């Protein structure tokens, strides 16, 4: 097997037709490539890029062992939860960063694309959970959440709520509720060789 | 698990589902008013039938949860909200009934058409064809003509089923324990559990008819002035001790006598006219009208229009691709939707009329942070009076010559002064015994007072009594006449239009002190105080979460409306009318009658 160099794939997840739901998010793991940050603009107007700990403008300079690229789809008013030290329905029971997280949030207005005249119920996110997500946990259960004191049964019906809720994306839904895709990059150093580069 | 616990997660859950569930009824009925057709009505149909067995499962669960024991109280609210007399428990068969009959109310009165007797294609509708006949004609033939015509073929259809309406709104509410429709109503601004803030549905019909009793010197002189000045206009049609003929008034029922102003100016050739002419001279648009009124709410702090509600609006009418309800509305989907629903013409009527329906808008902007269940107004009298009190400063001359309408160096002299006074009293003061008159009418009808084969004597029997105007024709009781007004026959409560007009004068004078406005009342523009914004704002953010008397009391200091605002402001054409009527008689006898 020879030695050549890939270039990173950073357009399957930025360019991706499908997001994930926000409860159940995607992760793809970085490794072994050149990475060209530079491709990453020309989104929806007034998108967000939102770093932490470490510079984007140098980051065509620098090196690390892995990045890895979560994806998932939110609402528009709930955007400002994926950052550290963030509270809300989606930092608590769907998706949570660290306070140490060293990383880009690139998020960006998909209305174009996720939102349906029937609405799009597809896109969904946990709205009950006995506790807090701890950072970077990833929850898939399909278990009826128990609001009362009598037992479920895995059945919904009264204080027995099905935890998942369903966005229902609009076209016509103000900026608040339209969906936004959501792309976040942790870069990470560990004691080992360094196979993340930019040019 | 304690059961409050248990009520917010109920809540939170109620929250999403009714959220989503009242944006596709709100779209439904969004898209049956802009473009009427039989595929959209059923569409509409369908969206509110799965809307109300929402609301009939939901009220039926929430009382699972003893309000006792909720000591959040803003959790107490909006559990009260929902098991709140909003059953609308009605059999299918007779459900299916009434929405047929409100369907058709409402086609007919947006595509009700009166054709020619020799040529049945060219027709005329009510909104393009007969307002401009009524608001801008000279001649009491063809005024006459549109009058009677409208209530003959549109009117006589309307009334077979606004008698079976009244039967069926009437079993609704009693189901829902109210005495009456009316009563249901009234209930609006019922408020009880909160000591000394507590306000009846019966003490509404008296506040409303002794506040009114306030009133009837003020109209009473301007009639008697409206009725010299129109005694000129027309030669022999009208004595100078009768009412006034009902199709000369302005509009097509007389409900605001604002085009009457050509006619009656106090000082008409001298000072500059305060009207639309330099609108279409500078050659206005209904996008510049919404922007000069966006640009007034954001003066003083309010936000811009949403880029959605330039999108999704319709300002102006969509022409003969498809049928819509051109009454201006404004409309809350949820979800941060917000959209006019308005054919504007290039009038000042349709200027500040714009400056109302974005009233409506910013006060759902507002509290839209609010719960689900407690975003409305503090009661429908507030809703319809927000877009009033800028309605007041974008009226005064001072804000016309700052925004080019008059010109760069205007007098405003005495005179000009008398001038805006009587414009401002021949909308607002005019509307108000029009306004009392139909709603009593309607609760007087929908209470079992006034019988069936007696429908049409009673309401022109309190016309003249009250309000001082006639019928040019007789009409037997196959004829349906308030009906032939968009609130009566699309479904609405008109006295919010009463309250509202005591309000805005209310909230006005304490805006104008928040922007130490100096003289009187009426010469007050708060356009860049971002003070007497917060004032506003601080209310209309906590929609129904407070009672309408405490909301008002905060911010106003009276629990309850008042009409010594309203008379300050018009003092000084009160005592003005009295210098005009000297040798004129103030008042009407109902035994007079053009036929
Ligand atoms: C009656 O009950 C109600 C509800 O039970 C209660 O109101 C709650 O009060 C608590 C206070 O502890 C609030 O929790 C705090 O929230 C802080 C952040 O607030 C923002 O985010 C809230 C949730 O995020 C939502 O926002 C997005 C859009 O922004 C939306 O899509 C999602 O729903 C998402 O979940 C949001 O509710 C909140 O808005 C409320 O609060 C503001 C502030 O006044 C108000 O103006 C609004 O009108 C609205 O009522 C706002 O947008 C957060 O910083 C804070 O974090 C502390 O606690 C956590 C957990 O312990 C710690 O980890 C953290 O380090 C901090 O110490 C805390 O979580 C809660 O949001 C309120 N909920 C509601 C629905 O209002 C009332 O207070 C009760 N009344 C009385 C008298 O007791
Ligand atoms: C996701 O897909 C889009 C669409 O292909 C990618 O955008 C394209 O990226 C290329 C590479 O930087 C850019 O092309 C540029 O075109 C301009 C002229 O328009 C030219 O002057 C530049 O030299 C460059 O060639 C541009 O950003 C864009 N091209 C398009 C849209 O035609 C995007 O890179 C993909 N995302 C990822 C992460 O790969
Ligand atoms: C005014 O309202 C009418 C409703 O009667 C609109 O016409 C209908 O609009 C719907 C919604 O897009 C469409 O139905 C479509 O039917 C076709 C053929 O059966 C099919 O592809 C789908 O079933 C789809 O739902 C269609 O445009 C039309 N249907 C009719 C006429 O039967 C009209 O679009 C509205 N006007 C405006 C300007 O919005
Ligand atoms: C509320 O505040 C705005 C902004 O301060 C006021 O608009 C300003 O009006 C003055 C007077 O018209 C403008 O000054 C001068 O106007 C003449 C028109 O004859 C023209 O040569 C120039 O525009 C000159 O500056 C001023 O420009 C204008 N400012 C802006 C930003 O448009 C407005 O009059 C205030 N309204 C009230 C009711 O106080
Ligand atoms: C309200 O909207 C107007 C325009 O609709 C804003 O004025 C514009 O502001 C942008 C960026 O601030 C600039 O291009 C110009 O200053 C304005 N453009 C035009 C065409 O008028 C105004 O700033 C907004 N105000 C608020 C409070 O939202
Ligand atoms: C005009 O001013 C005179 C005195 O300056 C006053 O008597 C008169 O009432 C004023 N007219 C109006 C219409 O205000
Ligand atoms: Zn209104």
């Amino acid at each position: 097997f020879p030695n050549i160099t890939n270039l990173c794939p950073f357009d399957e997840v930025f360019n991706a037709t499908t997001f994930a739901s926000v409860y159940a998010w995607n992760r793809k793991r970085i490794s072994n490539c050149v990475a060209d940050y530079s491709v990453l603009y020309n989104f929806a107007p007034f998108f967000a890029f939102k770093c932490y700990g470490v510079s984007p403008t140098k980051l065509n300079d620098l090196c690390f062992t892995n990045v890895y690229a979560d994806s998932f789809v939110i609402r528009g008013n709930e955007v400002s939860q994926i950052a550290p030290g963030q509270t809300g329905n989606i930092a608590d029971y769907n998706y949570k960063l660290p306070d140490d997280f060293t990383g880009c949030v690139i998020a960006w207005n998909s209305n174009k694309l996720d939102s349906t005249v029937g609405g799009n119920y597809n896109y969904r996110y946990r709205l009950f959970r006995k506790s807090k997500l701890k950072p970077f946990e990833r929850d898939i259960s399909t278990e009826i959440y128990q609001a009362g004191n009598k037992p479920c049964n895995g059945v919904a019906g009264v204080n027995c709520y099905f935890p998942l809720q369903s966005y229902g994306f609009r076209p016509t839904y103000g900026v608040g509720h339209q969906p936004y895709r959501v792309v976040v990059l942790s870069f990470e150093l560990l004691h080992a060789p360094a196979t993340v580069c930019g040019p | 698990s304690t059961i409050e616990e248990q009520a917010k997660t109920f809540l939170d859950k109620f929250n999403h589902e009714a959220e989503d569930l009242f944006y596709q009824s709100s779209l439904a009925s969004w898209n049956y008013n802009t473009n009427i057709t039989e595929e959209n009505v059923q569409n509409m149909n369908n969206a509110g039938d799965k809307w109300s067995a929402f609301l009939k499962e939901q009220s039926t669960l929430a009382q699972m949860y003893p309000l006792q024991e909720i000591q959040n109280l803003t959790v107490k609210l909006q559990l009260q909200a929902l098991q709140q007399n909003g059953s609308s428990v009605l059999s299918e068969d007779k459900s299916k009934r009434l929405n047929t009959i409100l369907n058709t109310m409402s086609t007919i009165y947006s595509t009700g058409k009166v054709c020619n007797p020799d040529n049945p294609q060219e027709c005329l509708l009510l909104e393009p064809g007969l307002n401009e006949i009524m608001a801008n004609s000279l001649d009491y033939n063809e005024r006459l003509w549109a009058w009677e015509s409208w209530r003959s073929e549109v009117g006589k259809q309307l009334r077979p089923l606004y008698e079976e309406y009244v039967v069926l709104k009437n079993e609704m509410a009693r189901a829902n324990h109210y005495e009456d429709y009316g009563d249901y109503w009234r209930g609006d601004y019922e408020v009880n559990g909160v000591d000394g803030y507590d306000y009846s549905r019966g003490q509404l019909i008296e506040d409303v008819e002794h506040t009114f009793e306030e009133i009837k010197p003020l109209y009473e002189h301007l009639h008697a002035y409206v009725r010299a000045k129109l005694m000129n206009a027309y030669p022999s049609y009208i004595s100078p001790i009768g009412c006034l003929p009902a199709h000369l008034l302005g509009d097509m029922w007389g409900r605001f006598w604002t085009n009457l102003y050509s006619l009656t100016v106090p000082f008409g050739q001298k000072p500059n006219i305060d009207v639309t002419d330099a609108m279409v001279d500078q050659a206005w648009d209904a996008q510049r009208i919404f922007k000069e009124a966006e640009k007034f709410f954001v003066s003083v702090g309010l936000p811009n229009m949403t880029q959605g509600f330039w999108e999704n609006s319709m300002l102006t009418d969509p022409g003969n691709v498809q049928k819509a309800v051109c009454h201006p509305t404004a409309w809350d989907l949820g979800k941060g939707d917000f959209r006019i629903l308005m054919c504007t013409k290039v009038t000042m009527d349709d200027f500040l009329t714009a400056h109302h329906e974005m009233g409506h808008i910013q006060y759902d902007m507002a509290y839209a942070a609010q719960p689900f269940l407690l975003r409305n107004g503090a009661n429908e009298g507030f809703h319809e009076a927000v877009g009033e009190i800028m309605s007041l400063s974008a009226a005064t001359p001072k804000h016309l010559k700052s925004i080019g309408l008059l010109s760069p160096d205007f007098q405003e002299d005495n005179e000009t002064e008398i001038n805006f006074l009587l414009k401002q009293a021949l909308t607002i003061v005019g509307t108000l015994p029009f306004t009392y008159m139909l709603e009593k009418w309607r609760w007087m009808v929908f209470k079992g007072e006034i019988p069936k084969d007696q429908w049409m004597k009673k309401w022109w029997e309190m016309k003249r009594e009250i309000v001082g105007v006639v019928e040019p024709v007789p009409h037997d009781e196959t004829y349906c006449d308030p009906a032939s007004l968009f609130h009566v026959s699309n479904d609405y409560s008109f006295i919010r239009y009463y309250t509202r007009t005591l309000y805005q004068f209310q909230f006005q004078e304490a805006l104008c002190q928040a922007a130490k406005h100096e003289g009187p009342l009426h010469k007050c523009d708060i356009s860049n105080s971002t003070e007497a914004g917060q004032k506003l704002f601080n209310m209309l953010r906590l929609g129904k979460s407070e009672p309408w008397t405490l909301a008002l009391e905060n911010v106003v200091g009276a629990k309850n409306m008042n009409v010594r605002p309203l008379l300050n402001y018009f003092e000084p054409l009160f005592t003005w009318l009295k210098d005009q009527n000297k040798n004129s008689f103030v008042g009407w006898s109902t035994d007079w009658s053009p036929y």
